RNA sequence: CAAGAAAACCCGCUAAGUGUGUUACCCGUACCGUAAACCGACACAGGUGGUUGGGUUGAGUAUACUAAGGCG
RNA sequence: AUAGUAUAUCGGUAGGGGAGCAUUCCAGCGACGUAGAAGGGAAAAGGGCGACUUUUUCUGGAGUUUCUGGAAAAGCAAAUGUAGGUAUAAGUAACGAUAAAGGGGGCGAGAACCCCCCUCGCCGAAAGACCAAGGUUUCCUGAUCAACGCUAAUCGGAUCAGGGUUAGUCGGGGCCUAAGGAUAAGCCGAAUGGCGAUUCCGAUGGAAGAACCGGUUAAUAUUCCGGUACUGAUAC
RNA sequence: UGAGGGUAGGGGUGAAAGGCUAAUCAAACUUGGAGAUAGCUCGUACUCCCCGAAAUGCAUUUAGGUGCAGCCUGUUGGAU
RNA sequence: UACGAAUUGAUCCGCAGAUAUCCGAAUGGGGCAACCCGUCAGGCCCCUGACACAUGAAUUCAUGAGCGAACGCGGGGAACUGAAACAUCUCAUUACCCGUAGGAGAAGAAAACAAAAGUGAUUCCCUCAGUAGUGGCGAGCGAACGGGGAUUAGCCCAAACCGGCUUUGUGCAAAGUCGGGGUAAUAGGACUUAGAUAUAGGAGAACCUACUGGAAAGUAUGGCCGAAGAGCAUGAAAGCUGCGUAUCCGACAUAUCGAGCACCUGAGUAGCGCGGGACACGAUCCUGUGUGAAUUGGCGGGGCCCAUCCCGUAAGGCUAAAUACUCCCGAGAGACCGAUAGUGAACCAG
C-alpha cells in the first residue's frame, strides 16, 4: 500500500516547490519516488538521435507528497476504511476520488 | 571372519611386558580351527569353525544342544 | 638360433531343438602441429612420435649450389 | 627529604619506587554544530617540567565534546620484521642467434617496418608438404590501435562483430582379445578390506563390410560436384 | 623409440653413484598433532621525579644455565 | 529499445497441486561422470516413442544401500613434549582412522554403601579435597564416604506345578511349543485432547507561523497525541511527512501441539592357575589360554587371609526427568570490529 497513486492530485510540502499542487504522472514503487505533472522540471542535455536541452519532470520522494483535501485546498494525511477498504482524509473525513 | 561359531571368541588385544617394562602391543589369538562333526538327529555331517572351548562345550551338552544355543545368541550367523 | 601373442570374424560336426528398385543411423573433420598456437612463467637459440622429401654432384637421405614451396 | 619558611640533598646502566599525559568506548551532570562538526594546511600562545593543551585563519561539508567516575584491541626507530606506495643506481644494462637488404608506387593525420611491383639475399632429407599427441577458434572477413607486440605501426596469432568444419566406404565406435583391472563361486582378515575363473572390461594389436582421380570457396572436401567403383540390409 | 599398464616412503627401484622416486632425497609431498621443543640469536613503542648495583663464594652431566649467600630497592619496627 | 499483461482484479504474498532432460547410491549391461550397447512386452516408421529388467538380507511383497554440523556409544590408536639426559612413568585411555544410533545417547531399580548409627535405582551441579592414596615414592597422577542441591518412578520374565497340541522312544516317559501359575532378602514362590500455536494479512493518534539555509526535521513562538517519546527513511538533528511503533482483530490450505513341606529361584557360570587389561592406584571388575562348584543350614561382599557379625541375592530383560551439542529456523542483544579491522570472503570468493 501506498498514499498516493497515478491519477491522484498531490500538493509538494517540502523542497524547493513545497506549496505546489499537482496530478501524479508516474509512481517508482521500488525507489520511493513519483512524478508530479508541472514540478521538479530539469534542463537534460541530449545529443541528436535534433538533439538539445529539453525539459523533464523529476521525480519527488512520495514522503514529500500528500493527496489533497477534497474539500479544502490543503495537504491532508490519509487513513483506510472498510466503508474493500478504501482511502478518506483525516481533515475532514469524506472519501477520497 | 575369524569367530568361533558356538562361543563368539575372538582376538584380544593386550601387551608384551618385559623386565624392564616396555609394553608393546600384542594380540592374543584364539585356538580355532576346523572340525567336521556327526550330527546324529539330523544323520548328517557339518564342519563348524571352533575354538577348543567350543568343543568343550560340545562335549559336555552334546552338538545339537550347542547348536541351538549357538543360534539364539547369534553365534553361526 | 636366442626358437619367434590371444580371442573373435569365417568355415565343419552333431546335441538341443540373377534382376531391378528402396535403404545405409552415431562421433571426428576449421586452424597450429622440428612450433609465436604443444611441454618450458615469455611471440623463450631447448624438447616433441610417424609419412613424404624434385634437379646437378656424389658411394650415399654426406657435401655444395638450385626448383616447387617457405622465409630475411 | 626531614622539622615546621629553615637545614640537607638532586651524574647514572641492570634494577626497585612515586606521580602524570594522550587514545577508544561507557555511566552521570551538561554543552557545541549548515550563522559550519570531525579530519587536512598555515600561524601564534601556553605548561613547577613534560607526555601535551589552547586560540586564529584557509580547506571541509556532518557530526563533536568539558568534568567526575569506569573498562581497555590504550602510545614504535630499528625484529636480514609484513602490506601498499614511491625513490636510487639511470635515461644506464638490454631490445633474444651476424640469413640482408635497396628502390618505385599505394592507402593514410602520420610509414625504416603495412599492401603491390622490380632487384638482392637465406632454407630446400627443410626453415617445403601430409598426419598423430596436445591445444581449442588461434581459421576467413569487416571495423578498431586504448591495452598486448621488447621501437613505430595504417599491420598482427591483439579487441569487437559476423561467418566458416557436410561421409554407406576415410579415422573412430559398434565385434575380438593382451598386459593389467573389476568380479562369480570360494578363501583370508579388529574395522576400512586383501585375494580369487575359462566371466566381463581394457589397444598400442586382430576383424570375411566396403573408393579412387580431378575440379570448385574468402574460409570444407576420399565428405560438395564430375567420372568411374565397391559393401551390408530390405521388398518384389 | 611410441602407446597403455605395474611397483609408493624405512617403502619402491638401482650393470651400485647413497643414484633416482614430478626443477625436492642419508628417508618425497600435502594436511593434521601444532603456537612441538630452542638453558640460543634478534626485537620489546608516552612523560617527569627519588634511589641505585654485580661481574664474587658455594653447589651443580656444571662451566655463556640455574639454586642459595653477598651486593640494590619498597614498606615496617629498632637503635647502631 | 521493442512488443505486450492487467479494476471481467495483472504483477506480488501464503497453501495445495501439475511438469520436472542427463549424471550422480545410480540400480538392465558396460564406461574415460554428464556417454555407449541391450532383452522384454505395446504403438509409429534406416529410426523414434512409452514400460519393465541391480545386488543383499526377510516373507510376489516388504525392507535396506547414499549424503550430511556437533553432541553419544563402540573397535583400533601415535609422537613431539615433561621427567632440565633417558628406558618405567608422562603427553593420553589425546590427535587421528573405522563402525553405528537418537533427539538426545549412555546409565539405571543393589549378589550397593556403611559401621551397631544409619541411607536405599540412575544422571548432573556445589563441597568433601589437592585430602586418603598412588609414584625410577622422581616428574607427576589423584578418589570415595559423608553433607547441600536439580529432578524424581517404577516394572516385566525364566523356574517349581497344571492343561492342551506336535514329535520321539517305548498307556507310559522325554523334548519342543502356546495357555494358566509366579517374580525374592523382613526371603519369596510351588504343592500339600480439540482448542491453541505456526506459515499470508487489517486497522492504528497527533503541527502551525518566523528566521538561517540549496534543501528544515534545526532555532524561536504558539498548539496537540500519548497503553504510541523504539527505530529507519525523507535535500541537515522529526512523538505529530512516510514506512512504522503501543494496542486490538483476523486462515480457504497445510504443519504441529493357615500350618507343614523340603519342590523352584538364570552353569562351561561363580571360583582357580598362567599371561594381559581397567579401576586415582606402576581387595574389586574384564578375559586369551587351561580348568571348574554349591543350592536357603545355599551363595556373594565389607582392601591378603581366618573366625564372628552386618549388608545383599550374580550368571535374564525394560524404563521418563534433571545432562551433552548447533548444519538450521524465528525473536533479540553487545562499555565487540568498521574495509591492511572484522570471517579467507561487505564487491566477484573458496
Ligand atoms: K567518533
Ligand atoms: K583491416
Ligand atoms: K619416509
Ligand atoms: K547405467
Ligand atoms: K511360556
Ligand atoms: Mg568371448
Ligand atoms: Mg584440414
Ligand atoms: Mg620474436
Ligand atoms: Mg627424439
Ligand atoms: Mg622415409
Ligand atoms: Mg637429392
Ligand atoms: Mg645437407
Ligand atoms: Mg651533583
Ligand atoms: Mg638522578
Ligand atoms: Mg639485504
Ligand atoms: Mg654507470
Ligand atoms: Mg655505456
Ligand atoms: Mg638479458
Ligand atoms: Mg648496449
Ligand atoms: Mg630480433
Ligand atoms: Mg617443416
Ligand atoms: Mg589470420
Ligand atoms: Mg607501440
Ligand atoms: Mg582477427
Ligand atoms: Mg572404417
Ligand atoms: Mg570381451
Ligand atoms: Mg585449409
Ligand atoms: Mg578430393
Ligand atoms: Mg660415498
Ligand atoms: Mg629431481
Ligand atoms: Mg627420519
Ligand atoms: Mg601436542
Ligand atoms: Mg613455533
Ligand atoms: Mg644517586
Ligand atoms: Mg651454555
Ligand atoms: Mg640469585
Ligand atoms: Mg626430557
Ligand atoms: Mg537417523
Ligand atoms: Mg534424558
Ligand atoms: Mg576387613
Ligand atoms: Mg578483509
Ligand atoms: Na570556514
Ligand atoms: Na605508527
Ligand atoms: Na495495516
Amino acid at each position: 500500500k501506498l498514499h498516493i497513486k497515478k491519477g491522484d492530485t498531490v500538493m509538494v510540502i517540502s523542497g524547493e516547490d513545497k506549496g505546489h499542487s499537482g496530478r501524479v504522472l508516474e509512481v517508482l514503487v521500488k525507489e520511493q519516488r513519483a512524478i508530479v505533472e508541472g514540478l521538479n522540471m530539469i534542463k537534460k542535455h541530449a545529443k541528436p538521435s535534433q538533439g538539445g536541452i529539453i525539459s523533464k519532470e523529476a521525480p519527488i520522494h512520495i514522503s514529500n507528497l500528500n493527496v489533497v483535501d477534497p474539500k479544502t485546498g490543503k495537504a491532508t494525511r490519509i487513513g483506510r476504511r472498510l466503508n474493500k477498504l478504501v482511502r478518506y482524509a483525516k481533515k475532514s473525513g469524506e472519501e477520497i476520488k | 571372519s575369524k569367530i568361533c561359531q558356538i562361543t563368539g571368541k575372538k582376538a584380544m588385544v593386550g601387551n608384551n611386558v618385559s623386565h624392564s617394562k616396555r609394553r608393546t602391543k600384542r594380540v592374543f589369538d584364539v585356538n580355532l580351527f576346523r572340525k567336521k562333526f556327526y550330527w546324529v538327529e539330523q544323520d548328517c555331517w557339518v564342519v563348524l569353525r571352533i575354538s577348543a572351548a567350543g568343543l568343550r562345550l560340545i562335549n559336555k551338552i552334546g552338538l545339537d544342544a550347542a547348536i541351538k544355543r549357538a543360534a539364539e545368541k547369534g553365534f553361526l550367523n
